[PDB]
């Protein structure tokens, strides 16, 4: 399958600092889906 | 400071592991700020009044 990479944040809103406060202020929601994103990446580096 | 210091945040933990370790997105900075209006072309006669 494709191994993607994301740039999360910066889709997520684009250049806004006071989002950063926003999100951080929200959690890290985020980074648990860049975590499953790198699972997936090494789960079919790993099966090809 | 380090991108080292940086990935440590990103462990939680001291201690580094071999690997590589996907730490944050660079991003390219502002420049030169521009607002470009178009030719102008007709204005008021402000002195016909
Ligand atoms: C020194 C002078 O004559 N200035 C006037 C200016 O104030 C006016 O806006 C223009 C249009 O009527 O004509 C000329």
């Amino acid at each position: 399958m494709t191994k993607t990479s994301v740039d999360c944040t910066m889709y997520i809103c684009g250049d806004s600092t006071e989002c950063s406060n926003l999100l951080l202020q929200y959690g890290s929601f985020c980074t648990q889906l860049n975590r499953a994103l790198t699972g997936i990446a090494v789960e079919q580096d790993k099966n090809t | 400071l380090d991108p080292l210091s940086e990935t440590k945040c990103t462990l939680k933990s001291f201690t580094v592991e071999k690997g590589i370790y996907q730490t944050s997105n660079f991003r390219v900075q502002p420049t030169e700020s521009i607002v470009r209006f178009p030719n102008i072309t007709n204005l008021c006669p402000f002195g016909e009044v």
